[PDB]
């Protein structure tokens, strides 16, 4: 992971089905396709992703102080580690099959659902700056304090002003 | 007093309507076990109704 | 013979955005908010027409 970013979302965002966790990780990494016969790269690409992660442990990293603070030559700080979970819980209304009356019929039950990436995009080798802009835009959208809303990319859109093709139903 | 609407075969709907003995929740029951009705049982039932 | 039927209401919408500096510059084609509203209304009209 060339770039990595950890953001803490609020209760309104966590309530959604796409943000069932409380921490979001944004990453940018480079992929290489290797020739099966001999080690020789054939194609290269950059990937921008975003997953809801959960804490699994801790580790020690160098301390980087900010303006008011000052650090020792060998000062270190401990930060948590994150991983992508397989499933996350939800709370949905239900009914008790063996309710004896009118007071124990309606209840709440918990279910597990599959976790899917928030963002998954692929960029070519000669488009590093566009990938960097996309990653920065995702980070800014998360910093604004709401859900990720803009996924538009100019390269993958259909032509504009071609009335003979855009007249067909799209809903 | 003694109605019951589930007397059809298989426990289906019958021709009667439920009475006080059946509409009352099964939890709200005091069993005297074949004894007399003392004065404290009135308080027992009163609290059993007050707690709702 | 008689019957009873039900119909379910659905929802349609779209969102338009304009930046703050764009509202301060001079415009050659009138106000821009009205243009955005007109475009949104016409787009919604077409979507409804084909969804029908």
């Amino acid at each position: 992971m060339l770039f990595k970013y950890i953001h803490d979302v609020n209760a309104k965002v966590e309530e959604g089905r796409r943000y069932l966790s409380d921490v979001v990780r944004v990453a940018l990494d480079k992929e290489e396709t290797t020739d099966p016969d001999t080690q020789e790269v054939t194609s290269t690409s950059y990937r921008v992703t975003a997953y809801p992660v959960v804490q699994v442990g801790e580790e020690e990293v160098p301390y980087i102080p900010v303006h008011p603070k000052t650090a020792e030559p060998g000062q270190k700080v401990t930060v948590p580690t994150y991983d992508v979970p397989e499933k996350l819980p939800v709370l949905v209304r239900g009914r008790n099959p063996e309710a004896t009356g009118d007071y124990d019929d309606h209840i709440w039950v918990t279910e597990e659902v599959e976790v899917r990436p928030l963002v998954d995009e692929v960029f070519k080798e000669d488009e590093f700056e566009k990938a960097r802009l996309y990653y920065e835009n995702v980070a800014a959208q998360l910093a604004e304090g709401d859900d990720i809303r803009h996924y538009y990319r100019k390269d993958l859109d259909r032509e504009a002003g071609h009335y003979s093709v855009s007249r067909y139903p799209s809903f | 007093f003694w109605g019951d609407s589930k007397l059809a075969p298989g426990g289906q709907e019958g021709l009667q309507f439920d009475g006080i003995n059946k509409m009352i929740d099964p939890e709200n029951t005091i069993d005297l076990k074949g004894n007399y009705l003392e004065e404290k049982h009135i308080n027992w039932g009163s609290q059993l109704i007050l707690q709702n | 013979t008689y019957a009873r039927k039900a119909a379910f209401v659905k929802f349609l919408g779209t969102t338009r955005e304009v930046t703050h500096p764009m509202t301060l510059v001079n415009s050659a084609f009138g106000n821009v908010i009205a243009r955005q509203n007109k475009d949104g209304i016409l787009w919604m009209l077409k979507q409804i027409e084909q969804a029908l």
